[PDB]
């Protein structure tokens, strides 16, 4: 019962495309869906090129 | 004054210091009367009754 | 294209629009704008409340004959998204941003200018027509020839009395 | 020849204005990077624009009265022959003009029209000043942009503190944030007397009385 | 065979301010403003947000940053723009202009009183318009004093934003302010005044009885 408040979820990844994570409720049944891509700005993979 | 068909008055020329005493006096006096009124207070939670009081 | 004319008469109290692009059309609630026709100007609505997608609910029904404009009006000063490096770059921006800067000049080509606005310069039309205009009151506003017959015919009545 | 044209015009200042640019900032000292687009799909980032919305009003209304670009002086509405007059979009106070030989009565602000208590009537035609269209005073809210951009700083500051007690819990990053916002509030509140001065004589009616009188 | 580093005089360049905000972290500055580091952009933002903070400082600000009365005379179709960034606009209080107020809106000012966006009726006998105003210069151009003052701060703060030490933090806010202080002297010593011929009652006072 005793059930901490989850914040923040991090995830370590070493090869990643772009991809998406589902939330769903038990209670409330409403669905979230979180969008991930592979592409950050200033980084290597970032060329148009592949 | 010259050119003056009619004269004034001597209290024309303190109508000033006689506005400034009737509104010194005025104050004074609300003053007197507001501090004279009583309205009594007492402090929530008194523990006391008033009815017997 | 954005703008969208409406009449209501009767018990109806929604109202439904549809815009060009994909999906709802616009990108923001805050897009949407409601007017109302008062058969001389451009007075704007109050008591509109937005309750579906792509539709609109009254308070109370719009009497006999009543006319609305539904349209849409964009971001006119700052893209809609900003980009820096090191950010979480996802593409969903990207189409935005192309359909935002697609939507300022929409209603360009629709006919609305923002308040204020006159052209400065000499324009030119190539020697095309002007036309459906109404007669001016003031000497500053133009004038169509329904004015011009109009002076036509005083000339010919005073000239024929003459 | 010369070479204070070509020099400083590559300087850039980079001032903040966009609301995006305040929910970034918001999106700081909590983790992650801020969002690139207002809308995006994240949930955090609707939720920074929920708290700069809630706390606008909030701020602007300080207590009482707010600033000099919430004030606005009399007014006239000129009630519809239908009945009582509707308040002009979302108002947060509304006041009775103060003019000579008007008499006080009650104006109380239900949602959007107005109400008089004392008449009991939703509607207020008979109390309409003659020949006059109910003059009174009013505070509209600008949104988040048209404003000066003080205030723009002040309301990120403020709104940044709430998220981050809300979201997290570390007693070094709220203390700052509380205590430094503070410090930008005090520092443009004082310049708000400072813009449109006034003084104790002739804006204060016995004053100024007493001023013509003896002089 | 080396680039080596380039000599830099106090903390002129942008690039030297963010190596100071991204020291007392214990890494090291980028070469390149751009790079390829995401935390450099954290203090390259840092800086530009205390920048329009701390000039305008407490009310008015610094010597540098105001500006004396301008002319802006509105134009035929209203109101006129204010210039890209002002902190803060007042009328000009010279004599025998009457107090009307302005108000800054988006850009362009505003008029409560006239309750219209443009400000033509505003318009001052044989005089357009006369209205005092302070810039914000951007971070180059700068007295070097501020220069110094503005990174501590920034840097101050962006401990906190990252994971620092009590220590770090309570040295750097203790100099910051006195850094401040250090500044703020000078104030008084550039456009020095006093009650005197300043304050129009001690002018008026001074001429007449002597």
């Amino acid at each position: 019962q005793d059930v901490p408040v989850i914040g923040l979820v991090h995830l370590n990844l070493d090869r990643y495309p772009d991809f998406t994570v589902e939330i769903t409720n038990r209670k409330s049944g409403a669905v979230r869906v979180a969008k991930a891509s592979n592409r950050v700005g200033g980084a290597r993979n970032n060329v148009v090129g592949y | 004054s010259y050119g003056e068909d009619w004269g004034r008055p001597l209290c024309e020329d303190y109508s000033g210091d006689l506005f400034v005493v009737q509104f010194l006096s005025e104050a004074v006096a609300r003053g007197a009367a507001l501090m004279a009124d009583i309205k009594y207070l007492i402090r929530p939670g008194a523990q006391t009754d008033v009815e017997h009081f | 294209y954005s703008y969208v004319e409406r009449t209501g008469d009767g018990v109806a109290t929604t109202f439904n629009f549809a815009f060009t692009g994909k999906g709802k059309g616009y990108l923001l609630a805050n897009q949407i704008y409601v007017e109302r026709w008062d058969g001389a100007s451009w007075q704007s609505a109050t008591g509109w409340s937005l309750s579906g997608t792509n539709q609109i609910t009254f308070l109370t029904p719009l009497a006999n004959g009543q006319v609305i404009r539904i349209r849409r009006i964009a971001g006119k000063d700052y893209p809609f998204a900003q980009f820096e490096p090191g950010v979480m770059l996802d593409m969903a921006s990207l189409n935005n941003t192309f359909i935002h800067l697609l939507e300022i000049t929409q209603e360009l080509l629709d006919g609305f200018y923002p308040d204020g606005f006159y052209l400065k310069q000499d324009l030119n039309m190539g020697w095309n027509k002007i036309v459906n205009l109404m007669p001016g009151t003031d000497g500053g506003h133009a004038v169509n020839k329904t004015q011009l017959d109009t002076l036509s015919s005083h000339v010919d009545d005073v000239d024929q009395k003459h | 020849q010369s070479d204070t044209p070509s020099i400083m015009a590559e300087s850039q200042f980079n001032s903040l204005s966009t609301k995006l640019d305040a929910v970034n900032l918001c999106m700081r000292a909590i983790g992650r990077s801020g969002v690139d687009n207002l809308t995006s799909g994240d949930l955090d980032a609707e939720d920074a624009d929920t708290m700069i919305d809630i706390v606008s009003q909030r701020l602007q209304y300080n207590d009482g009265k707010g600033w000099w670009f919430n004030r606005e002086p009399r007014w006239s509405f000129a009630p519809d022959s239908n009945g009582e007059v509707v308040l002009p979009n979302n108002t947060l106070q509304v006041l009775q003009a103060y003019t000579l030989n008007t008499r006080k009565i009650d104006i109380t602000i239900r949602a959007g029209r107005l109400y008089s208590t004392t008449l009991h009537s939703f509607d207020v035609s008979p109390l309409v000043g003659p020949d006059g269209f109910i003059w009174l005073d009013l505070m509209l809210m600008l949104p988040f942009e048209h404003m000066p951009l003080n205030v723009l700083q002040a309301i990120a500051y403020q709104a940044a503190a709430e998220f981050i007690v809300s979201k997290d819990a570390d007693q070094t990053k709220l203390q700052m944030h509380m205590q430094m916002a503070a410090n930008l509030h005090t520092g443009m509140q004082v310049e708000e007397s400072k813009q449109n001065r006034l003084n104790m004589l002739v804006h204060n009616p016995t004053q100024r009385n007493f001023g013509i009188m003896a002089g």
